[PDB]
């Protein structure tokens, strides 16, 4: 930034963009040759994309330019961490973690459901037979 | 409807998004995922969003080349992604430089290893943690003339003129790749 | 089969033989001990409706153990949509006169649920499709039955990997492509009627038949099957319902 006379002092990185901000014309004044200025201008006139805490459920902003990635907490993801991996147990996704049949329901949660011959076991999710030869089971290998 | 269309794969340290158009009109989007001969994985169901984050299934395997499809919905109409190879084309993200000390007529400058979106044990893992050798950082600098550097780990070790000062700047480098092969440039520092 | 492997013996255990006068016809699949899935092509030429055969428990066409059952077939119902000489529609259901035995070498192939099968089996990248057909495009049947594990393709895809004959049949809504386009690996006219069976989290479901395809194992070009999920419904309205007087039964469908 500029004051009364100080520009009479030489040019200095730490006085002028650290300890204050500086337009691009002082900085060009600090590292006088162009490539230079602008190497420095490109991240110093970027501005953190992480101010506006765009991170959610506790992920945490990492700045880049002009943008910004999110590491998510282990039971979230999206681009900023507003998804909750919790809130999709829907069957069409993974079959609702049901063994054989998934019934959807509205509102509450969905039930699982077997084929003739299982019967649904206490977990809520699994079968097992419920006869000497049920469909699907190879015998010499069970 | 309307099958999506300009798929396209934003990635950076494995953070992979998935974008699309168009601007959703009285339809809905599903994306599957998978590997050419694991099963479909469906993602972000019933979304109106025109993106779908994939990181989690992406950094399972980063070396595996994936295939994504984006579902319209008011078999349904779709439209196939370009095949992703997670450590083949996955940006790296813009470097930091730690740190620099002075050792008489030498500078030891350190590059901030940073993370990446794939996890293990619990942890994020660093950018040399994935591609090992396969990454350099090399160094852009001056006697605050032109110079360059090169080193396989995080850390230059270089030559300087007793009391003039000198700036830096890093960039990430995977020297067998084609495309992506190095990141932007880190801010300047200056000792 | 072409490109594929022999089932070791008991690991096949829905596959089934079909016979008209004592000659081998098509494959099958047992999904419970009454009834028998086929495909509907396999009796365009039929004259001996008395004479059809269904053997279980097969592995071997040149031994013979204790492991083989043989029933007639009393009914075969074919949906009243299907055209002979043509592909839609190609499924059959075969009503044993009587019931087999379930050993460990003889056990039916689960029949799913319409949206179980199209939401989540659909989507299962890999299934086993078998039979005792040619080996090769034109070649001799197989004598020991043989097991190919093919990958599932969405229609759009079949289409847009396929090459253009033509004039030849359209891939419906009935249908669904399955194999590779590399000339390696598919199922063959002798397999006609066969299982197409997908494996999931412990359990084996029918999925497919055995129905069409540009000759055998042709490159730019992939096997087409039965999408059995369409025909749920239609298959257990028949299984509950009555025999009727004839053999061949022509049902309506929907
Ligand atoms: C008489 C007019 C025929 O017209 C055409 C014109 C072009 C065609 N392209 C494909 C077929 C369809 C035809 N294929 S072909 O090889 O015979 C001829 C290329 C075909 O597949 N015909 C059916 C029987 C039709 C009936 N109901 O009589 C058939 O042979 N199905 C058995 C079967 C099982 C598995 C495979 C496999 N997994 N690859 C291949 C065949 C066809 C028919
Ligand atoms: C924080 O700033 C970023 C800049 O792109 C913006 O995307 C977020 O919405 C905001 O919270
Ligand atoms: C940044 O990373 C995320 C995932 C959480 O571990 C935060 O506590 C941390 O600051
Ligand atoms: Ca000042
Ligand atoms: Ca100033
Ligand atoms: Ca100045
Ligand atoms: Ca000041
Ligand atoms: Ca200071
Ligand atoms: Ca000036
Ligand atoms: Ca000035
Ligand atoms: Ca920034
Ligand atoms: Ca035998």
């Amino acid at each position: 930034a500029n004051a009364f006379l100080e520009e009479l002092r030489p040019g200095s990185l730490e006085r002028e963009c650290k300890e204050e901000q500086c337009s691009f014309e002082e900085a060009r004044e600090i590292f006088k040759d162009a490539e230079r200025t602008k190497l420095f201008w490109i991240s110093y006139s970027d501005g953190d994309q992480c101010a506006s805490s765009p991170c959610q459920n506790g992920g945490s902003c990492k700045d880049q330019l002009q943008s910004y990635i999110c590491f998510c907490l282990p039971a979230f993801e999206g681009r900023n961490c507003e998804t909750h991996k919790d809130d999709q147990l829907i069957c069409v996704n993974e079959n609702g973690g049901c063994e054989q049949y998934c019934s959807d329901h509205t509102g509450t949660k969905r039930s699982c459901r077997c084929h003739e011959g299982y019967s649904l076991l206490a977990d809520g999710v699994s079968c097992t037979p419920t006869v000497e030869y049920p469909c699907g089971k190879i015998p010499i290998l069970e | 409807t309307v099958a999506a269309y300009n798929l396209t794969w934003k990635s950076t340290n494995f953070k992979t998004i998935l974008e699309w158009e168009p601007k959703p009109v009285n339809q809905v989007y599903t994306v599957q995922i998978s590997t050419k001969s694991g099963d479909w994985k469906s993602k972000c169901f019933y979304t109106t969003d025109t993106e779908c984050d994939l990181t989690d299934e992406i950094v399972k395997d980063v070396k595996q080349t994936y295939l994504a499809r984006v579902f319209s919905y008011p078999e349904p109409l779709y439209e196939n992604s370009p095949e992703f190879t997670p450590y083949l084309e996955t940006n790296l993200g813009q470097p930091t430089i730690q740190s620099f000390e002075q050792v008489g007529t030498k500078v030891n400058v350190t590059v901030e290893d940073e993370r990446t979106l794939v996890r293990r044990n619990n942890t994020f893992l660093s950018l040399r943690d994935v591609f090992g050798k396969d990454l350099i950082y090399t160094l852009y600098y001056w006697k605050s003339g032109k110079k360059t550097a090169k080193t396989n780990t995080n850390e230059f070790l270089i030559d300087v003129d007793k009391g003039e000062n000198y700036c830096f700047s890093v960039q990430a480098v995977i020297p067998s790749r084609t495309v992506n092969r190095k990141s932007t440039d880190s801010p300047v520092e200056c000792m | 089969i072409v490109g594929g492997k022999v089932c070791p013996k008991g690991e096949c255990p829905w596959q089934v033989l079909l016979l008209v006068n004592g000659a081998q016809l098509c494959g099958g699949t047992l999904i419970n001990t009454i009834w028998v899935v086929s495909a509907a092509h396999c009796f365009d030429k039929i004259k001996n409706w008395r004479n059809l055969i269904a053997v279980l428990g097969e592995h071997d066409l040149s031994e013979h153990d204790g492991d083989e059952q043989s029933r007639r077939v009393a009914q075969v119902i074919i949906p009243s949509t299907y055209v002979p000489g043509t592909t839609n529609h190609d499924i059959a259901l075969l009503r044993l006169h009587q019931p087999v035995v379930l050993t460990d070498h003889v056990v039916p192939l689960c029949l799913p649920e319409r949206t179980f099968s199209e939401r989540t089996l659909a989507f299962v990248r890999f299934s086993l499709v078998s039979g005792w057909g040619q080996l090769l495009d034109r070649g001799a049947t197989a004598l020991e039955l043989m097991v190919l594990n093919v990958p599932r393709l969405m229609t759009q895809d079949c289409l847009q990997q396929s090459r253009k004959v033509g004039d030849s049949p359209n891939i419906t809504e009935y249908m669904f492509c399955a194999g590779y386009s590399d000339g390696s690996k598919d199922s063959c006219k002798g397999d006609s009627g066969g299982p197409h069976a997908t494996h999931y989290r412990g359990t084996w479901y029918l999925t497919g038949i055995v129905s069409w395809g540009q000759g055998c194992a042709t490159v730019g070009h992939f096997g087409v099957y039965t999408r059995v999920s369409q025909y749920i419904e239609w298959l257990q309205k028949l299984m509950r319902s009555e025999p009727r007087p004839g053999v061949l039964l022509r049902a309506p469908f929907p």
